[PDB]
RNA sequence: UGGUUCGUGGAGCCAUGGGGGAAUCUGGGCGGACCACCGCCUAAGGCUAAGUACUCCGGGUGACCGAUAGCGCACCAGUAC
RNA sequence: GAGCUAGCCCUGGCCAGGGUGAAGCUGGGGUGAGACCCAGUGGAGGCCCGAACCGGUGGGGGAUGCAAACCCCUCGGAUGA
RNA sequence: GAAUGCCGGCAUGAGUAACGAUAAAGAGGGUGAGAAUCCCUCUCGCCGUAAGCCCAAGGGUUCCUACGCAAUGGUCGUCAGCGUAGGGUUAGGCGGGACCUAAGGUGAAGCCGAAAGGCGUAGCCGAAGGGCAGCCGGUUAAUAUUCCGGCCCUUCCCGCAGGUGCGAUGGGGGGACGCUCUAGGCUAGGGGGACCGGAGCCAUGGACGAGCCCGGCCAGAAGCGCAGGGUGGGAGGUAGGCAAAUCCGCCUCCCAACAAGCUCUGCGUGGUGGGGAAGCCCGGGUGACAACCCCCCGAAGCCAGGGAGCCAAGAAAAGCCUCUAAGCACAACCUGCGGGAACCCGUACCGCAAACCGACACAGGUGGGCGGGUGCAAGAGCACUCAGGCGCGCGGGAGAACCCUCGCCAAGGAACUCUGCAAGUUGGCCCCGUAACUUCGGGAGAAGGGGUGCUCCCUGGGGUGAUGAGCCCCGGGGAGCCGCAGUGAACAGGCUCUGGCGACUGUUUACCAAAAACACAGCUCUCUGCGAACUCGUAAGAGGAGGUAUAGGGAGCGACGCUUGCCCGGUGCCGGAAGGUCAAGGGGAGGGGUGCAAGCCCCGAACCGAAGCCCCGGUGAACGGCGGCCGUAACUAUAACGGUCCUAAGGUAGCGAAAUUCCUUGUCGGGUAAGUUCCGACCUGCACGAAAAGCGUAACGACCGGAGCGCUGUCUCGGCGAGGGACCCGGUGAAAUUGAACUGGCCGUGAAGAUGCGGCCUACCCGUGGCAGGACGAAAAGACCCCGUGGAGCUUUACUGCAGCC
RNA sequence: CGAUGUCGGCUCGUCGCAUCCUGGGGCUGAAGAAGGUCCCAAGGGUUGGGCUGUUCGCCCAUUAAAGCGGCACGCGAGCUG
RNA sequence: UGGGAGAGGGUGGUGGAAUUCCCGGAGUAGCGGUGAAAUGCGCAGAUACCGGGAGGAACGCCGAUGGCGAAGGCAGCCACCUGGUCCACCCGUGACGCUGAGGCGCGAAAGCGUGGGGAGCAAACCGGAUUAGAUACCCGGGUAGUCCACGCCCUAAACG
RNA sequence: CCGAGGGUAGGGCCCGUGACUGGGGCGAAGUCGUAACAAGGUAGCUGUACCGGAAGGUGCGGCUGGAU
């Protein structure tokens, strides 16, 4: 479900939030979280190498554990589902019968109280963390490892997911999320089933100020800057791009492939994604 | 209106200060300048 | 590539960022591409006074100034501002 | 040189009073159950009126000014980008 | 002797403008050489969510006192934020430091850079954040939470007593948190009292009264009381909290559980210590043995780390508690008590301003707290007013033009004008009542209209009391009174119809543009598989992101509704392992120099040899493009149709004299007495057209057009009045400008627009208030224009490079 | 060109006469009345609105008439913009 | 009460054939298509054959003049949840019935909104032919759509 | 007090009319093509969708009122 409003202003009109129905705790584990140092765009030297960020809400990084391997044989209980405002996903806190706890990635269809486990001997069921060469063919995982306990990196964005379509010798061959045919380790960690609040893509902002919210800062059309901005600035009253469409740096921005060609990566990469 | 000096002390030591100019390569050479020319202070005098 | 008067010129010489890579005098470098001849010199370790440059300071002397001049300042001036 | 100005970061502070009355909740009506309707509750919003505060729409004054951008009247935002 | 030369002096304008908010002054008395300007009294006015009070910045002796007036003060000056001198700032509890961390800064390890240097988890630095022990009154010319007085309290050291496994920079807990709304109970603050205290007053016609006027508190340990906050207890297991652990975390049982308990804070009382008005009298005396109480209102402040809801999901670290580790246990820590110890810096005064930022004692700017009373629905709004502070550092007169700000106006009511610019109108609250359209929210305060004071009579519900009186709150119904007028003064929408543009709230050219521009949710292309792309950097390193294709970058479009056609020849991008061309390099037929020679040196063909381009293909929400002539239908006209040339293909839907239409005020219709505007149509669209989107769209707009109603000094058409100037007198006293001047009209002449030449005409000498035709008036070495082998910003299939990428 | 501010409006005029009106006439295809045409004449007069930035013009309602020009396309140290 | 048949419906699963596409191997001068051709595809190695992978849709034989539903409609197979209907017993209830203006629900395809999915097919569209022209018929391409979930739309030669 | 009515303001229905615009009926002696009736020379009709000078065409599903 994602929750509509009535039109009682301009902009509650076409503004929906999320459900929240799947949020069983409303506070974050004191023990698990540690301040974001926000950036603001800038780097180390103070400059803005990505535009137009900031002024977001003040959020607290949850500690996630993308190892998960970290922990063979023992097992965890499901104690709650919150709210993460550091990711399109919702998260899991998981009461581990060591008396650990831990964070991570809530799959879709966890449960308030069911248990799970991470290893090679692990059942095949919802939010449970095997090597890949364990996992069954055709059944759909998310949170993969790119190489051997370097942590998830693949499918961690709600709603996505990522499906095995078969194995060659020590890798296996996956589905990413973009549609792309790679080869993923077989000695690399996933979790099966695919990440929940699969709603989060149905999401009408509705406002202006709800991207503010989010740290976005307002956008400028490189149009409606001068020559010394943009390539696409100047012109007398509004004017088309006047040149193949370019970045505010000069390089095209329409169809120009930008991945390095000679990348030790692409031995692995099967098909490039599609649509 | 508001105008261009809004005097702050904490500002001004931390700035044109003597331990901000003897930091930086071209601080250090702006004191020898002024001690050169015999300048009778060569640090803004800020009343701490 | 730089240096030399040498701007690729017939372009050697001196220096060297890259690649290849010796020999110990029957060794090697040089005399303006190169070859012979005749000569000159002994590279890939270091040091070395004096003759030379400058004038914060001290002194001597001006067909130099004489307070709008001579140093920005003859005066409590790199000050007042 | 960011003590003006622009943006961002950290940490604080400020916004009288009044108006509108979303979801929800409860009670009732309705149905196989519902949807839904109704009243009461409720107190949402880049919501309305309007001070502080932030502005600078129109006019007049000022024009060796009170002022190297001011003054009077009027007007915009005022829980939010 | 000239350089709008440089430096200085002194002129002109000129006794001219001005003398800095129109909040406002008058008199009496003193001082003094001198007084509108200093002191004192009285009268008058002004602020009173300040123009009062208290903080923090910043300023740095401006503070107090004495003595002074050359200068500073826009006048004066006896006065002063001025000159001379002397004095004044007192803390274990306030602030900061000997505590803690935030961004950031710095930076052992480490990484990088020609040098200078750039980075960098820890550590350290860094505060208006966390932490932390003082309240009330008295006193000085000037300081006080600092001195004094009373009542409290913190830490450190030592000792005593009792207690305990003590012990840490290590582990855990806690500190520890958003926005909005909000409960209960208090406090601050306030109003009333026929009660208490008080010097008094009885005027001017009445009043000796439940009369008037004044005051009726503050702080305070333990204990207690009320209100809240915080917190489960015991046992067993334990593999996690990078050692250890009895702690924490996790599992299980037993009780407890919206309580109680233990603990913390607030408020009340509280032994005690203080304060204590009006009036009167010369800051103090008195009042006064002052009184010191009851009712009501009541916070945004306290209990607090309270509650609820919501999404955008809301610092850290120390203090603190607990766990153990080395160690150590005749030590240590804990608890109570006692004695001793407790350092550095700040403290004056201004502080919405004459002491800060604005060259000025500048109508500007400057963060936090307090900010009373009454009336107006409310409130920090508005009017008056308390406390407190002021009358703004030139005055006195006169009562011209003219200017500013303001008041009113016969008849008319937009005839004004680019435009109702401006000014009227309207105006708060209660009731009645409200259209097209719509996205069903709205439009809507639509429109329009009725009510509004006071008096007496009756009655209803609430809060605090007690369920009653009293108080306070919210009403209802009658019958009456006065005026031109009852939100009687102040604060407080004019309205409607209709088009363009933009969906909207927002943003912008600081100082001539606030818009239709920017942004905006939303749409679509496109890049990116993560050591991501991209951005910054020589690099290291960063940002992206502690993110992972429901993500991140780039581009265009810009809610939403209905849609987005045709052309891939050229350009761009994507795909193509053939082919063609192509550099270094590989190759070495062959040819050359030189030598007696072996040899050295050199040129050098075929052949192999990347990307790139050529080439084949794909691609439009990539750059872009989207024709012409001729013929033809029972009258004319027109052309469904046909013919042909060209093209990569010839504009589809919808819209159209438009933010676009040259001809043009196109034509027709509407509105008007009259309409180059406006609205509706027509289409031979000079020169619309579909994401530089096409066409519409409710709501929205200090946007730009058109119309009407309402009302008006905008106007016919001006009049009068007020105040501040202007004028006159006393005081002070500029400025640009200035070749020198003894500076008239006409008609001519002159470098072609003459005070200055000619001829005439006219004209006694010098001022003051006024008007602006001329001195090609002042200002600025023309912004336009051109010129210079002048300069910059910007563009590109100009040239030539470089970064970057291949 | 070390600056001679520009359309139109407003205000204020003043002048030329190639006269729009009023006054005096000649001719007339002048019966009258009303005109046509030329002559003399510058004394005075020459309205209010709609549209457009407009001058200009068209139009409405009048009028004796709704003249045309010069004065830096008169007049911005007079205003408007 | 005791039975029975059946593509009635809903959900979750799963099985094979074929097409297309991608990789590999082998092979070469054409494949394709039509009334005949051409566009297109093919020495840049197609078609025809073998092995492998991905993916979507529809379920051959059974299959029938058949079955079921009120209609629309419903077909590989398994399970679950579920409706209608027929038979025997003649056991209970004792007219509780038929019909049905309004109302409600369902309702093929095409179409619409949001999101997935896309192999084949295929409006639009492009090209090749035919033609007098061919905005068609035929041919090579090809976008919505055809498929799933959710909400609309409520039409039909919705016919017996 | 009520009150004919008058007045201001705002709604609702009906009628006439209006630049222009849409399609309909009739006219026929016109131009363009030939869609349907035979298997109408691509079987037809139909709901819907898109498209074209026009009749119509094509897609998807449906009916036989389809020749053989
Ligand atoms: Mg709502
Ligand atoms: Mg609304
Ligand atoms: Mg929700
Ligand atoms: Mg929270
Ligand atoms: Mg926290
Ligand atoms: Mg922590
Ligand atoms: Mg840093
Ligand atoms: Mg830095
Ligand atoms: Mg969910
Ligand atoms: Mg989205
Ligand atoms: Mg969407
Ligand atoms: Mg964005
Ligand atoms: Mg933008
Ligand atoms: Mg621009
Ligand atoms: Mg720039
Ligand atoms: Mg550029
Ligand atoms: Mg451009
Ligand atoms: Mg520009
Ligand atoms: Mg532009
Ligand atoms: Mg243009
Ligand atoms: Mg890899
Ligand atoms: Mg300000
Ligand atoms: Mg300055
Ligand atoms: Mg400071
Ligand atoms: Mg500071
Ligand atoms: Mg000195
Ligand atoms: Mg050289
Ligand atoms: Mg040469
Ligand atoms: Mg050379
Ligand atoms: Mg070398
Ligand atoms: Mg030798
Ligand atoms: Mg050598
Ligand atoms: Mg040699
Ligand atoms: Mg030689
Ligand atoms: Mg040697
Ligand atoms: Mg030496
Ligand atoms: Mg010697
Ligand atoms: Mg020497
Ligand atoms: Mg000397
Ligand atoms: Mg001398
Ligand atoms: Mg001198
Ligand atoms: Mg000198
Ligand atoms: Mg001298
Ligand atoms: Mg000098
Ligand atoms: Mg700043
Ligand atoms: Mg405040
Ligand atoms: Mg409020
Ligand atoms: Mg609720
Ligand atoms: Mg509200
Ligand atoms: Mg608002
Ligand atoms: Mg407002
Ligand atoms: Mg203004
Ligand atoms: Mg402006
Ligand atoms: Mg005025
Ligand atoms: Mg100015
Ligand atoms: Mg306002
Ligand atoms: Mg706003
Ligand atoms: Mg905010
Ligand atoms: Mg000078
Ligand atoms: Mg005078
Ligand atoms: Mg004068
Ligand atoms: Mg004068
Ligand atoms: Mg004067
Ligand atoms: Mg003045
Ligand atoms: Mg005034
Ligand atoms: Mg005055
Ligand atoms: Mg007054
Ligand atoms: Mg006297
Ligand atoms: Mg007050
Ligand atoms: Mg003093
Ligand atoms: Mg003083
Ligand atoms: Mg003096
Ligand atoms: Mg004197
Ligand atoms: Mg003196
Ligand atoms: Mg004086
Ligand atoms: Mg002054
Ligand atoms: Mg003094
Ligand atoms: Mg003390
Ligand atoms: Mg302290
Ligand atoms: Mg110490
Ligand atoms: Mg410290
Ligand atoms: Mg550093
Ligand atoms: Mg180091
Ligand atoms: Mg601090
Ligand atoms: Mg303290
Ligand atoms: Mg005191
Ligand atoms: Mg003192
Ligand atoms: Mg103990
Ligand atoms: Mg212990
Ligand atoms: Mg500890
Ligand atoms: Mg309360
Ligand atoms: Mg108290
Ligand atoms: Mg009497
Ligand atoms: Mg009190
Ligand atoms: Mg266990
Ligand atoms: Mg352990
Ligand atoms: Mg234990
Ligand atoms: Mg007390
Ligand atoms: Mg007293
Ligand atoms: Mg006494
Ligand atoms: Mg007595
Ligand atoms: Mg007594
Ligand atoms: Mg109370
Ligand atoms: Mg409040
Ligand atoms: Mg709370
Ligand atoms: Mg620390
Ligand atoms: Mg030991
Ligand atoms: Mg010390
Ligand atoms: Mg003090
Ligand atoms: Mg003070
Ligand atoms: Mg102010
Ligand atoms: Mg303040
Ligand atoms: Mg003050
Ligand atoms: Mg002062
Ligand atoms: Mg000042
Ligand atoms: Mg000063
Ligand atoms: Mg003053
Ligand atoms: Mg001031
Ligand atoms: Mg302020
Ligand atoms: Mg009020
Ligand atoms: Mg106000
Ligand atoms: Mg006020
Ligand atoms: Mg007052
Ligand atoms: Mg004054
Ligand atoms: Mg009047
Ligand atoms: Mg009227
Ligand atoms: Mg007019
Ligand atoms: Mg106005
Ligand atoms: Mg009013
Ligand atoms: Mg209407
Ligand atoms: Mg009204
Ligand atoms: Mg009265
Ligand atoms: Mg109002
Ligand atoms: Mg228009
Ligand atoms: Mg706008
Ligand atoms: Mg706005
Ligand atoms: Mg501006
Ligand atoms: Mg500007
Ligand atoms: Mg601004
Ligand atoms: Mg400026
Ligand atoms: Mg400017
Ligand atoms: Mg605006
Ligand atoms: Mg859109
Ligand atoms: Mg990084
Ligand atoms: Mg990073
Ligand atoms: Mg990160
Ligand atoms: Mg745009
Ligand atoms: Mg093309
Ligand atoms: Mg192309
Ligand atoms: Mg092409
Ligand atoms: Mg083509
Ligand atoms: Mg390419
Ligand atoms: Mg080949
Ligand atoms: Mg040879
Ligand atoms: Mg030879
Ligand atoms: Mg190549
Ligand atoms: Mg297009
Ligand atoms: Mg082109
Ligand atoms: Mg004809
Ligand atoms: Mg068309
Ligand atoms: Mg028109
Ligand atoms: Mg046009
Ligand atoms: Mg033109
Ligand atoms: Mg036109
Ligand atoms: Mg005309
Ligand atoms: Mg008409
Ligand atoms: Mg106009
Ligand atoms: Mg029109
Ligand atoms: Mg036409
Ligand atoms: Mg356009
Ligand atoms: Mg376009
Ligand atoms: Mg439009
Ligand atoms: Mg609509
Ligand atoms: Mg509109
Ligand atoms: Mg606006
Ligand atoms: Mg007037
Ligand atoms: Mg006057
Ligand atoms: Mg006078
Ligand atoms: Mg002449
Ligand atoms: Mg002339
Ligand atoms: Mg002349
Ligand atoms: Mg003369
Ligand atoms: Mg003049
Ligand atoms: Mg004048
Ligand atoms: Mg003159
Ligand atoms: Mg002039
Ligand atoms: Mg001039
Ligand atoms: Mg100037
Ligand atoms: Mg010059
Ligand atoms: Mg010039
Ligand atoms: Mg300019
Ligand atoms: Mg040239
Ligand atoms: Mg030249
Ligand atoms: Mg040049
Ligand atoms: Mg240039
Ligand atoms: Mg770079
Ligand atoms: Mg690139
Ligand atoms: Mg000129
Ligand atoms: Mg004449
Ligand atoms: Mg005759
Ligand atoms: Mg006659
Ligand atoms: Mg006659
Ligand atoms: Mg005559
Ligand atoms: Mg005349
Ligand atoms: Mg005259
Ligand atoms: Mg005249
Ligand atoms: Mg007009
Ligand atoms: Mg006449
Ligand atoms: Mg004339
Ligand atoms: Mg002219
Ligand atoms: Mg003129
Ligand atoms: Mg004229
Ligand atoms: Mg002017
Ligand atoms: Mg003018
Ligand atoms: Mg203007
Ligand atoms: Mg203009
Ligand atoms: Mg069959
Ligand atoms: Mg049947
Ligand atoms: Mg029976
Ligand atoms: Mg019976
Ligand atoms: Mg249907
Ligand atoms: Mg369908
Ligand atoms: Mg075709
Ligand atoms: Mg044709
Ligand atoms: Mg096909
Ligand atoms: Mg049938
Ligand atoms: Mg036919
Ligand atoms: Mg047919
Ligand atoms: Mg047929
Ligand atoms: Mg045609
Ligand atoms: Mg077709």
């Amino acid at each position: 479900a994602v929750k509509k409003f009535k039109p009682y202003t301009p902009s509650r009109r076409f503004m929906t939030v999320a459900d929240f129905s799947e949020i069983t705790k409303t506070e974050p584990e004191k023990s698990l979280v540690k301040p974001l140092k926000k950036t603001g765009g800038r780097n180390n030297q103070g400059r803005i190498t990505v535009r137009f960020r900031g002024g977001g809400h003040k959020r607290l990084y949850r500690i996630i554990d993308f190892k998960r391997w970290d922990k063979v044989g023992i097992p965890a209980k499901v104690a709650a589902i919150e709210y993460d405002p550091n990711r399109s996903a919702r998260i899991a806190l998981l009461h581990y019968v060591d008396g650990e706890k831990r964070y991570i990635i809530a799959p879709d269809g966890l449960q308030v109280g069911q248990q799970v486990v991470a290893g090679p001997d692990a059942p095949i069921q919802v939010g449970n963390a095997l090597p890949l060469r364990f996992i069954p063919v055709g059944t759909v995982v998310h949170a993969v490892e790119l190489e051997p306990k370097k942590g998830a990196k693949l499918a961690r964005a709600a709603g996505t997911s990522a499906q095995i379509q078969g194995r060659e010798g020590d890798y296996v061959i996956l589905r990413l999320p973009s549609g792309e045919l790679r080869k993923v380790h077989g000695e690399c960690y996933a979790t099966v089933g695919a990440v929940g609040n699969a709603d989060h893509k149905n999401i009408v902002l509705g406002k202006a100020g709800r991207s503010r919210w989010l740290g976005r800062r307002p956008h400028v059309r490189g149009a409606a800057m001068n020559p010394v901005d943009h390539p696409h600035g100047g012109g007398e009253g509004r004017a088309p791009r006047g040149r193949p469409p370019a970045s505010p740096w000069g390089w095209q921005t329409k169809g120009l492939k930008t991945r390095k060609r000679r990348k030790p990566s692409s031995r692995f990469i099967i098909a490039r994604r599609k649509k | 209106m508001k105008r261009t000096w809004q005097p702050n002390r904490r500002k001004r030591a931390k700035t044109h200060g003597f331990r901000a100019r003897m930091r930086t390569p071209g601080g250090r050479k702006v004191l020898k300048r002024r001690r050169q020319k015999g300048r009778w202070r060569l640090t803004p005098a800020v009343r701490k």
